[PDB]
């Protein structure tokens, strides 16, 4: 019943505060725990923090000498700031609700237990990058058809060329066309740059429909709409 | 880090969980998809979140010294992610860090012979003095291509950029292969061939200047 | 001794109570030594002052074990005397202790009595048959112990949880030493407890006949020890094996006035010293296994301080 | 290497006979007190 979503700049300088938002449309943000994790690339993902109901955190001991996670009252969300990050930091956060149980095996009077937490509900995840370059934005080039098979089914595409950094968000005709769309994984060229291409299966008889590719880079803030025709 | 698993479609998986507990334990199972939301499948040894299927099982301590297996019957491609066992026992302290990760694998899936398409540079890519054949190869399995490219007969070799496949929603791979030219030596070369070599199997696309 | 904490590794509380520590010893040849790690209880060992230790009886005593084949669990025993002479037996069941008993029988030997060790509680005594008896030599006196007999037992359920381990070492020629090796399992208290409603009706009835000697109005209280050795102030007995002392102040924590179980936290000792000369130090080699008996904890050992108050004890 | 060590060290502990008693045996004669007797 609860949804999560993720929003981060998606580029950090070095030596800087990271910071990201996580926001709640299920319910309150004080009856349950929250938490942030991080998935770095090559590496298992590693569990960071956590803030509780009554307003109380506890932090990783690798990292608890630079991070912190605050909670909005009158906003469902809940912040995440991260002090003099490096390129360790690159990683996909995610936002996760989080119950609070214990596990009993003696006497209460005596002690003998312990809190166990566990992450029911997460967050989409939003990729956070650290880097020196600049951001760059995407230059779109349509890659037309062939005129591709024997002739019904036939493939065309946008060519995301060569941007910084990752990810661009790519749709068709604002969302109107779902069938035979494949986005491909990017690629990190020696420049240092990633470039990507988006193509579409349609039949032949349809060529003309106006096919218009929406590509939206969020760090170089720039929504291009670009048309393909033969 | 990553240790691999192998299981058959259909057939019951039995999951081992590594540093085993010292004392009463209350484990937790996760499935993490990479780079998508991950999702806990146990929270309670025993217990599991509305939603979850019957398929997906953990064993509980009814008596100290049984081991944390997640159990899955009737494993089928979806059940191909990342397991990761949080592991919280009584003679230990906090648990940080989570379980090494599991990497399920599904073997015996249906291979698929892989859909190729090749793109010439862009007019508008040529006008700024600069081409990018693009050859792109969707739905295909198992994911172990490997991509050649050919200027009539001789092979290029140069200014090539290839991705590792990576897997899309169809439960297939995708990849895409960029050679990057000038547009001298594009007009130049009669017809250039993308070749995509698929186990035995070998599929190539031509495209030339118009 | 080299010690470290065992590592709780939850809040840093009782990682003393029990404690790694390694040290050289001698071997079977005399030139040669070995290395070797054991588990001491906190209240075996002393600091020096680093994570140095020392037994607590070096500075005081010469130490010896106990040999592992012998039981320090009391049997019936029957005292009798020679020919010529004979046993008095008063079988009056409200006997004070003192003057002329009405109903007497003759006897060569007396019943079985074990011989149970205990402090501030008897264990698997004999029971009055009828009410309960106070006894004392000058109940007046503050200075003289006030023995009470139940009629009524409370049972009593003591136990160490720690799966321990036994480790034989070679000391010397013909010598084999039993070191605590390692602990299987959860590390729990050892503790004891006793019924609520059995005791809080045992103390009703013990305070019913505390008042035919200091009034039916005055008011007394019980409370725990006053001080002193360790085995005054604690319930110190010997079970399975193995020496526990037991904190008793939720035992004899009320005030009676005119007109579920609870549990008590254990600690194990196992280097004791003799109650008449110290001089001399036992060892009690640890026994393997998870450890718990069941008693009848059937009289009391009070001390009155001069409204009244009462404090257990005699060592 | 040329190493040694007694039978007795891993098994027990050793003491040597005194050298002034005598092991060869010597007749001994047994016998029952007052009210008792041999057959
Ligand atoms: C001397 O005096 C002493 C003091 O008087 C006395 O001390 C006593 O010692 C004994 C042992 O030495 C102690 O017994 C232990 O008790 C533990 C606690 O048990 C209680 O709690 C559980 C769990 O409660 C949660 O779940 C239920 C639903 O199941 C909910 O309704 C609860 O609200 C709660 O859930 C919420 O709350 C949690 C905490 O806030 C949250 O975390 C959670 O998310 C929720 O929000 C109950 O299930 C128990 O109920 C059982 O007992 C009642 C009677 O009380 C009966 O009607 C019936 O039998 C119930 O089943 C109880 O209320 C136990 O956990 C412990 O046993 C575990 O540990 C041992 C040792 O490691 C294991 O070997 C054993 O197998 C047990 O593990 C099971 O349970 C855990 C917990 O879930 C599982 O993770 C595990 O996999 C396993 O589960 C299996 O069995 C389950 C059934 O048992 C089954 O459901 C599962 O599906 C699975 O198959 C141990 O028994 C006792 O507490 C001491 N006394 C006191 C007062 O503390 C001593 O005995 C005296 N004598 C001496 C010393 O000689
Ligand atoms: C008061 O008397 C009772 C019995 O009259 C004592 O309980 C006895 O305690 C001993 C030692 O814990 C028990 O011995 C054990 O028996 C089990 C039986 O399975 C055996 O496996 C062990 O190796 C060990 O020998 C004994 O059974 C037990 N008696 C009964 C009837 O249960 C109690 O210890 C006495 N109290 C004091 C303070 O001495
Ligand atoms: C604890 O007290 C009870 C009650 O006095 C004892 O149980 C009695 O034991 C005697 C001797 O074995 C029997 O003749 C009685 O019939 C028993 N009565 C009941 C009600 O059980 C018990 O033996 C005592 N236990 C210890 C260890 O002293
Ligand atoms: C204490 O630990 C010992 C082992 O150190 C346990 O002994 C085992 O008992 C089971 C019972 O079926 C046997 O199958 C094993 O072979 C035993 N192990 C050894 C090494 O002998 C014992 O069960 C433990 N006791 C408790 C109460 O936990
Ligand atoms: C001490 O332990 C004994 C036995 O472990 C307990 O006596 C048992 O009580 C239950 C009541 O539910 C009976 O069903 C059993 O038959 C009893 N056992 C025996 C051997 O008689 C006793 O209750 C415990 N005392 C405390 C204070 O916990
Ligand atoms: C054990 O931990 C306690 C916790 O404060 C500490 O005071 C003590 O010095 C520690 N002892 C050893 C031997 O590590
Ligand atoms: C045993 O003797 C050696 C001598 O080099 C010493 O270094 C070591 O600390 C001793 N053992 C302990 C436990 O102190
Ligand atoms: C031995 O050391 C303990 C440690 O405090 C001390 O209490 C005791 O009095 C000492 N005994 C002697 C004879 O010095
Ligand atoms: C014990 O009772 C007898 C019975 O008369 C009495 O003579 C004696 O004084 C009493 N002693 C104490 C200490 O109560
Ligand atoms: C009992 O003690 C009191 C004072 O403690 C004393 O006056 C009295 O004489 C004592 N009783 C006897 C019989 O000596
Ligand atoms: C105390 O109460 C008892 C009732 O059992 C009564 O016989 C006795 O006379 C009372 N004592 C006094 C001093 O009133
Ligand atoms: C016994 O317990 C009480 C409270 O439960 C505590 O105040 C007291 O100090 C304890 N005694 C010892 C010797 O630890
Ligand atoms: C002793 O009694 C007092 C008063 O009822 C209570 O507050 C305290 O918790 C008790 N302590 C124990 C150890 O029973
Ligand atoms: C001592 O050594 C001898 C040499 O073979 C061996 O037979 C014997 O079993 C050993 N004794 C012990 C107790 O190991």
């Amino acid at each position: 019943q609860v949804q999560l979503q993720e929003s981060g700049p998606g580029l950090v300088r070095p030596s800087e505060t990271l910071s990201v938002t996580c926001i709640v449309s299920g319910g309150s943000i004080s009856n349950y725990y929250w938490t942030w994790i991080r998935q770095s690339p090559g590496k298992g993902l590693e569990w960071i923090g956590y803030i509780s109901d009554r307003e109380t955190t506890t932090y990783n001991p690798s990292l608890n000498s630079r991070a912190v996670i605050s909670r909005d009252t009158s906003k469902n969300q809940l912040s995440l700031q991260l002090r003099s990050v490096t390129t360790a930091d690159t990683a996909i956060y995610f936002c996760a609700t989080a119950r609070r149980g214990q596990r009993i095996y003696g006497v209460v009077s005596f002690g003998e237990f312990f809190y166990y937490y566990y992450m029911d509900v997460w967050g989409k995840g939003t990729a956070v990058t650290v880097s020196s370059a600049s951001t760059k934005g995407p230059s779109v080039f349509p890659l037309a058809p062939s005129s591709s098979t024997s002739g019904g089914t036939a493939a065309l595409g946008c060519l995301v060329k060569d941007y910084f950094p990752e990810p661009v968000t790519v749709s068709w005709n604002s969302g109107a066309l779902t069938s035979g769309v494949h986005t491909f994984p990017a690629v990190l060229q020696s420049s240092g740059l990633y470039s990507l291409s988006s193509v579409v299966t349609v039949p032949s008889s349809s060529l003309t429909q106006t096919y218009i590719c929406n590509v939206n880079h969020k760090p170089s803030n720039t929504k291009v709409d670009k048309k393909v025709e033969p | 880090y990553v240790s691999p698993l192998s299981v058959a479609l259909g057939e019951t998986a039995r999951i081992s969980c590594g540093r085993q507990a010292l004392g009463s334990r209350a484990v937790q199972w996760y499935q993490h998809k990479p780079g998508q939301a991950p999702i806990l499948l146990i929270y309670n040894n025993q217990d599991r979140p509305s939603g979850i299927p019957e398929r997906f099982s953990g064993t509980p301590d009814i008596n100290f010294g049984t081991t944390a297996t997640l159990t899955i019957s009737g494993v089928e491609v979806g059940d191909e992610a990342d397991y990761y066992c949080h592991m919280w026992d009584s003679r230990s302290g906090f648990s940080w860090s989570f379980g090494g990760a599991t990497r399920l694998t599904v073997l015996s899936q249906p291979k698929a012979a892989p859909s190729v398409t090749l793109f010439p540079p862009s007019s508008e890519e040529l006008q700024a003095n600069k081409a990018t054949l693009v050859c792109l190869i969707s739905d295909f399995y198992p994911g172990a291509v490997t991509v050649a490219w050919k200027a009539d007969s001789s092979p290029v070799k140069a200014g090539v950029e290839t991705t590792t496949p990576s897997k899309q929603s169809n439960n297939k791979y995708a990849a895409s292969s960029y050679l990057s030219l000038t547009p001298e030596q594009w007009k130049s070369h009669k017809s250039y061939s993308c070749q995509v070599t698929h186990e035995g199997s070998t599929v190539e696309k031509t495209v030339a200047p118009t | 001794l080299q010690c470290t904490n065992v590592t709780n590794n939850i809040t840093d509380d009782m990682r003393g109570e029990l404690k790694n520590c390694s040290f050289n010893m001698t071997t079977e040849l005399r030139d040669k030594k070995q290395k070797v790690y054991s588990l001491f209880y906190r209240l075996d060992v002393v600091q020096i002052n680093n994570k140095e230790y020392r037994l607590i009886n070096c500075n005081t005593s010469a130490i010896t074990q106990a040999c592992p084949k012998v039981s320090f669990e009391p049997i019936p025993i029957h005292y009798c005397a020679p020919a010529g002479f004979a046993i008095l037996k008063c079988k009056d069941k409200k006997f004070n202790g003192t003057g002329p008993c009405p109903s007497v029988s003759t006897v060569q030997c007396t019943h079985g009595i074990k011989p149970v060790v205990s402090t501030q509680l008897l264990l698997n005594g004999s029971l009055a048959e009828e009410e309960v008896i106070i006894r004392s030599e000058n109940i007046t006196n503050n200075a003289k112990n006030i023995l009470v007999q139940l009629n009524t037992p409370v049972q009593i359920n003591c136990t160490r949880p720690n799966n321990n381990t036994v480790k034989s070492i070679r000391i010397g020629p013909g010598q084999w030493f039993y070191y605590t090796g390692d602990i299987i399992g959860d590390i729990r208290q050892a503790h004891c407890n006793v019924s609520k409603a059995t005791w809080n009706e045992t103390l009703g009835k013990v305070v019913k006949q505390l008042r035919k000697h200091f009034g039916n109005n005055t008011i007394i209280r019980f409370a725990n020890s006053s001080g002193g050795d360790l085995e005054v102030t604690t319930h110190s007995f010997n079970c399975g094996g193995e020496f526990f002392y037991c904190n008793t102040s939720g035992l004899f924590n009320s005030t009676w006035i005119s007109n579920d179980s609870i549990t008590l936290p254990c600690r194990i000792k196992q280097i004791i010293n003799m109650w008449q000369r110290i001089g001399q130090a036992m060892y009690a080699p640890p026994i393997q296994g998870v450890i718990r008996c069941v008693s009848n904890i059937t009289g009391l050992i009070l001390t009155r301080d001069g409204t009244e108050t009462f404090r257990p004890g005699g060592g």
